[PDB]
C-alpha cells in the first residue's frame, strides 16, 4: 500500500513553489468560531 | 506551472459550519455494551470497565 | 433611499441591496411618513398578526433568491419607506436597518 | 395592549444630554426585550441600542459609545442617556419591543445558530431638535 501510494503521486503535480509567506486573515465570521479557516492571500509564480 | 495548477478553495458558499460524524447513539450503546460483556472474560469474573 | 414607482391595482417585488451571505433570516419593515413603521414578514416565511396577504415571504431554499417582498396587490397607503432587515451567518449582527428602498405610488385618482 | 408612549424635553443645547423616556402599559415588562430606534431626516432609521430582561444594555457601535441606555421596573419606563450630543441628533425617536428569535443553520450542540431580533410591537415616537437654539 506504501509503495502504491507513492506512485500514486510522482506523476501528481508538486507544490514546492506553493508555500510563501502567507498574509492569512481569519474569514468573515462572527465570534465564537473555534481559527479553523484561514483566507491567505499570497503571491504566485504564474505560467510567465 | 506552465500547465501546472494548484487547486484551492475559494469563498465557501453558504453557511459556515463545520463537519461532524452522526452514531446512533442506542445501537452504539449497545455495541460497546457487547464489548465489556466480552472483554470482561479476559479480565477476572467480574471487574469495571472503563472508556 | 432607493426610488420606486408602480400602477394601481398590480404587483410589485420588494428587494435590497444587500445579499444573502450564507443561511438569511430577514425582517421586513414598513415605515408610513409620520406613521410608526411595522413587522411585515420575519423569518423569510412567516407573517405577524394584524397583516394583510398583500405582502408573502421569500421561503431559504440554502442559496438564490434573496429577499423579495412580494406586494399582490398594492394599496395607496404601501407609499412608505420599505426597510430590508437582513440577518446572515456571515455578517454577524446586523447594527444597521440598510438602504430603505422608498417605494411610491403613481396613476392614483 | 401594549402601549409605548414616549415622553422627553424636545429641545436642547450641543454638548448635552437628551434624556427620553418610553411608558410600557397594558402588559408586562419581563415579557420581551426593548429598544429604541432613531431616524433624522433625509437619513434612514438607525438602530441605537437594545436591551434585554437582563438589563445588560448593548448598543450601536455606529455611534462610538456616545449612548448610556437602561430601564427601571419601579416606573415600568425605558430610559436613554446620550453624553456628547451633535447637532445631527435632531431626529425622531421611536420606541419598540424586540422578540429575539433563534434561527438555527447548524446544529445546536456545536453552537451554530443566532439570535435575530425582530421589532413586533412599536411606538409612536417623539421628536427632540438639538441645536445652539433657545
Ligand atoms: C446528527 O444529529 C444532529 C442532532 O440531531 C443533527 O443536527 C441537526 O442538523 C440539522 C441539519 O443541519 C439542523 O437543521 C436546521 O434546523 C433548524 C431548526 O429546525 C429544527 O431544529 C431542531 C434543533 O433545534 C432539530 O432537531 C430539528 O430537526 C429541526 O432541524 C432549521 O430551521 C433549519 O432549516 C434550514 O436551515 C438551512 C440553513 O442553511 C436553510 O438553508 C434551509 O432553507 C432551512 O431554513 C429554514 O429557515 C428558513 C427561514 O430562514 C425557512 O424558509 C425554511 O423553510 C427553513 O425553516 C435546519 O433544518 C438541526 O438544527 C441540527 N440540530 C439538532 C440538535 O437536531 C445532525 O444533522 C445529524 N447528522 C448529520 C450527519 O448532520
Ligand atoms: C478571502 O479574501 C478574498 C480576497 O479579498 C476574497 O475574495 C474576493 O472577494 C471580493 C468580494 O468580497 C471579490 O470582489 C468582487 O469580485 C467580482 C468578480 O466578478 C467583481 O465583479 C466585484 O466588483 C468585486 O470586485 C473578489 O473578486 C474576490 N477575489 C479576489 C481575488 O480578490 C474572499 O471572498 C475571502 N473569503 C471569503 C470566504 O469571503
Ligand atoms: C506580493 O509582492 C508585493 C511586492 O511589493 C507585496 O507588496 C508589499 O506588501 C507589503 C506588505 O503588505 C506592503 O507593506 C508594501 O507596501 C507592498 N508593496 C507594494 C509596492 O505594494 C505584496 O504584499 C505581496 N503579496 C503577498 C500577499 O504575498
Ligand atoms: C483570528 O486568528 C487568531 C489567530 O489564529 C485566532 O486566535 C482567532 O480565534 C481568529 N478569529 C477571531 C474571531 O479573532
Ligand atoms: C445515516 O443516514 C441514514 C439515512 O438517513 C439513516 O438511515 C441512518 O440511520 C443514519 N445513521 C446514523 C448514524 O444516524
Ligand atoms: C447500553 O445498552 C445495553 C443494551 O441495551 C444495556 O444493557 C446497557 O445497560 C446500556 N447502558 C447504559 C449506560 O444505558
Amino acid at each position: 500500500i506504501i509503495s502504491l501510494w507513492d506512485q500514486s503521486l510522482k506523476p501528481c503535480v508538486k507544490l514546492t513553489p506553493l508555500c510563501v509567506t502567507l498574509q492569512c486573515t481569519n474569514v468573515t465570521n462572527n465570534i465564537t468560531d473555534d481559527g479553523e479557516l484561514k483566507n491567505c492571500s499570497f503571491n504566485m509564480t504564474t505560467e510567465l | 506551472g506552465p500547465g501546472q495548477a494548484f487547486y484551492a478553495t475559494g469563498d465557501i458558499i453558504g453557511d459556515i459550519r463545520q463537519a461532524h460524524c452522526n452514531v446512533s447513539k442506542a445501537t452504539w450503546n449497545e455495541t460497546l455494551g457487547k464489548v465489556v460483556k466480552q472483554l470482561r472474560k479476559h479480565f477476572g469474573n467480574n471487574t469495571i470497565i472503563r472508556f | 433611499v432607493r426610488p420606486l414607482s408602480v400602477a394601481l391595482g398590480e404587483t410589485a417585488r420588494i428587494s435590497c441591496g444587500r445579499q444573502a451571505l450564507g443561511s438569511r433570516a430577514v425582517q421586513w419593515y414598513q415605515h408610513r411618513p409620520g406613521q410608526a413603521p411595522i413587522l411585515l414578514i420575519y423569518n423569510n416565511q412567516d407573517r405577524p398578526s394584524g397583516i394583510p396577504e398583500r405582502f408573502s415571504g421569500t421561503p431559504d431554499i440554502n442559496f438564490g433568491t434573496r429577499a423579495t417582498l412580494t406586494i399582490s396587490g398594492v394599496e395607496a397607503g404601501d407609499e412608505a419607506d420599505y426597510y430590508c432587515h437582513m440577518w446572515d451567518s456571515r455578517s454577524g449582527f446586523s447594527w444597521s436597518f440598510g438602504g430603505a428602498t422608498r417605494l411610491t405610488v403613481l396613476g392614483q385618482p | 395592549q401594549v402601549q409605548l408612549q414616549e415622553s422627553g424635553p424636545g429641545l436642547v443645547k450641543p454638548s448635552e444630554t437628551l434624556s427620553v423616556t418610553c411608558s410600557v402599559s397594558g402588559d408586562s415588562m419581563n415579557n420581551y426585550y426593548w429598544t429604541w430606534i432613531r431616524q433624522s431626516p433625509g437619513k434612514g432609521l438607525e438602530w441605537i441600542g437594545y436591551i434585554s430582561d437582563r438589563e445588560s444594555a448593548t448598543y450601536n457601535p455606529s455611534l462610538n459609545s456616545r449612548v448610556v441606555i437602561s430601564r427601571d421596573t419601579s416606573k415600568n419606563q425605558l430610559s436613554l442617556k446620550l453624553n456628547s450630543v451633535t447637532p445631527a441628533d435632531t431626529a425622531v425617536y421611536y420606541c419598540a419591543t424586540a422578540r429575539r428569535g433563534q434561527r438555527i443553520y447548524g446544529v445546536v450542540s456545536f453552537g451554530e445558530f443566532f439570535y435575530y431580533y425582530s421589532m413586533d410591537v412599536w411606538g409612536k415616537g417623539t421628536t427632540v431638535t438639538v441645536s445652539s437654539a433657545s
